């Protein structure tokens, strides 16, 4: 029902900054949790940050104060402001959305 | 009186088997073990079963007086009632109301007040609900503490549960066993007046558990705790006493912010919930969602496959 | 209009709304010598939560977050997270995170922690001094005096479970804690904000009716009396029903179901507290199955029968 | 509202036995807690045992296993079976009954003395 695409990655120097975006479409009125995940090499897919429709946020300890999640009120897009980037932040970043108690959709 | 369920969200409710809040809903197959908890058991019309009582904080607590062998550190507590009245073992219950209903090592604090002068003292204590001397039905519970002389006799002593532990040398998460009932009267005895075991009988349905994470105090313990009914649902059913007009009640979990019906489930009259799903899965719910009673349906009602 | 009502749960079956312990007895006494302004157990009859009051009876005086410390120190500073482990929002119009202790004293409990990677757990004795200059839950920081100096790991979920209160046995007995002295929620110099109002009996010849528990004592000679204005189950009930108040005072009657007779009557004020017609200190001896029953809406000038 | 009258005290040898009785009169239907108190030499009055209408009992630690409270279903009389008496049990024993939240009635008080005598 919901399909997303991320945009904003690439190479940057340590201590730099990147802003990741994720565009949603199709019954985004059902979306009630928007999150970011990352896949470091050799490790499993771990959570980065989440945000609810009401704006309730959660960040993981490793990114506290450096990363920030935000979303548009229409839930058509949510972002991830990454500041002060360290070598441990290297990996593939997937944006995530929850549409139902079981249903969920990932990014490419 | 018309039947209804509380409008409290999942995170606003308390686990009925340990004084900790609920965290999530969980469903999975339950054929590999016996689902027969004694706490959190209550029919939809308000009949408490097993060792279930109404206080959410008086679960896994003990009250009485303590004695011990000189030089030893395991204290024997002669149990009193939750209100410090004498314990009556002739009641048709498996154990004192609120007694732990799982085999494991519960760690907490043993506190004591000397009545004559109000002096107090507290020590770390662990109760081994699987040990041979765990006989709350007879009114006797053993506590392993970290002091060998500090607890006085003939004084009011209370155990406050905190979490669970396990032997770090053994396999990880092998303890506790949340689906293994303790022997309430001692090693050799047999339990009595138990609430019946629960299993999903409808084809394609699984139990819906209200899951919390017990705090861990040492080792690598299995901290999952599933209860069949939130404690607030037990308190609600006992007060309403609304009669059941069928054997299953259809509930809808709804998001009050959008009106979306997020899943459907059966609330059986004996006091447990089933959902149409196959496999183990956590349920991701919005923070405001809650259950709403729709109508009394028949037992062959097929739920929407969800949750 | 939804009819108003109070739960039929007996006093012994209900929880204190200021500490995760069961209720023991009903108590009445003069309240002019001190300020009755607790922040937990505050809720109007139509379900408006006040102060720091939330709905979980077991999460009163509990803290969640991650811990750090000066290297080698036994004192740990906990950065508070939400009860569901989400980010603490210090901008909400509340005096402090919901469930924060509303009295000055030394609360002893257990600080537990789980390492996410391998599931290893640990727990240690810990004490939070809610009267200390370092107690600042509104800013998201709370310190715990523990018995370890290197066991707790950083960036891991940590939880404080309250057990009881302590007192220095070398000082005047029962001088601590002070249940009617609100903590400084943002530090010793800051000012508390968005507090629930103070409560005092206004009708002449009337006194507050307290729902009394005895906090467990862990060391010394502590004052273990803890009075709350409403049982936690009543806070849960009014919040759910949200029945509109037809007047400023709801007249309640305490009934013994073994006989049907009314033992006393009291005023349940709309703002969320109970008064009785009595002068002086007295513990109430109630039958084990007694319960409160809503009977009618009266006004503030109603004269209660002199009992309770 | 309720009047009480004790009987059955007196002198008894150490290790002996006594059975106290409290006679209740009047609005006995309003009693929901019956109990026994004692006042020993040089001590304040202290609780010994209580019993509710439903039969829930409480015995203080110093008399547990030796004293036994019991009551009639009509609540016109309750009793105290005192076994294995010691000189420490010497004192005036009062029967008690609660009729309201702050309303109760006291017996007159019977003397119990545990000592070797003629």
């Amino acid at each position: 029902q919901v399909q997303l695409q991320e945009s904003g990655g690439g190479l940057v120097q340590p201590g730099g900054s990147l802003r990741l975006s994720c565009a949603a479409s199709g019954d985004i009125f059902s979306i009630y949790l928007m999150g970011w995940y990352r896949q470091s090499p050799g490790k499993q897919r771990e959570l980065v940050a989440t945000i609810t429709s009401s704006g309730e946020t959660k960040h993981v300890y490793s990114v506290k104060g450096r990363f920030t999640i935000s979303r548009e009120n229409a839930k058509n897009a949510w972002y991830l402001q990454m500041n002060s980037l360290k070598p441990e932040d290297t990996g593939v970043y997937y944006c995530h959305a929850v549409t139902g108690v079981i249903a969920s959709s990932w990014g490419q | 009186k018309p039947f209804s369920v509380p409008v409290l969200t999942v995170e606003e409710m308390t686990n009925s088997r340990f004084p900790i809040p609920l965290e999530k809903l969980f469903t999975g197959p339950s054929s590999a073990f016996v689902v027969q908890p004694q706490n959190g058991r209550c029919t939809t019309d308000g009949v408490l079963l097993g060792t279930t009582q109404l206080s959410p904080v008086n679960i896994c607590t003990f009250r009485g007086d303590v004695t011990h062998i000189t030089g030893s550190r395991n204290y024997t507590m002669n149990l009193a009632s939750q209100n410090w009245n004498d314990y009556d073992p002739t009641e048709e219950i498996p154990a004192p109301l609120g007694t732990p209903d799982f085999v494991g090592k519960i760690q907490g604090v043993l506190t004591q007040t000397t009545r004559t002068d109000g002096s107090t003292r507290g020590h770390k204590a662990t109760v081994y609900t699987g040990s041979a001397d765990f006989a709350p039905k007879l009114g006797r519970v053993q506590f392993e503490t970290d002091t060998d002389r500090d607890f006085e006799a003939n004084q009011n002593t209370k155990f406050t549960p905190v979490g669970v532990i396990q032997d770090g040398g053994t396999t990880h998460r092998n303890e506790p066993q949340q689906w293994v009932l303790p022997s309430y009267s001692g090693r050799n005895t047999h339990n009595v007046h138990l609430a019946p075991a629960v299993a999903p009988t409808f084809p394609g349905e699984q139990l819906l558990f209200f899951r919390s994470t017990m705090p861990g105090c040492s080792g690598y313990p299995n901290m999952d705790l599933d209860c069949l009914l939130p404690q607030e649902w037990v308190q609600y059913f006992y007060q309403e006493a609304a009669p059941a007009q069928s054997d299953v009640a259809l509930l809808r979990f709804v998001n009050p912010d959008t009106g979306r019906v997020l899943f459907e489930c059966k609330l059986h009259k004996s006091g447990y919930v089933t959902v149409a799903h196959t496999g183990q899965h956590d349920l991701v719910i919005p923070p405001n969602g809650y259950f709403r009673f729709d109508s009394w349906v028949n037992q062959f009602y097929t739920l929407a496959p969800m949750g």
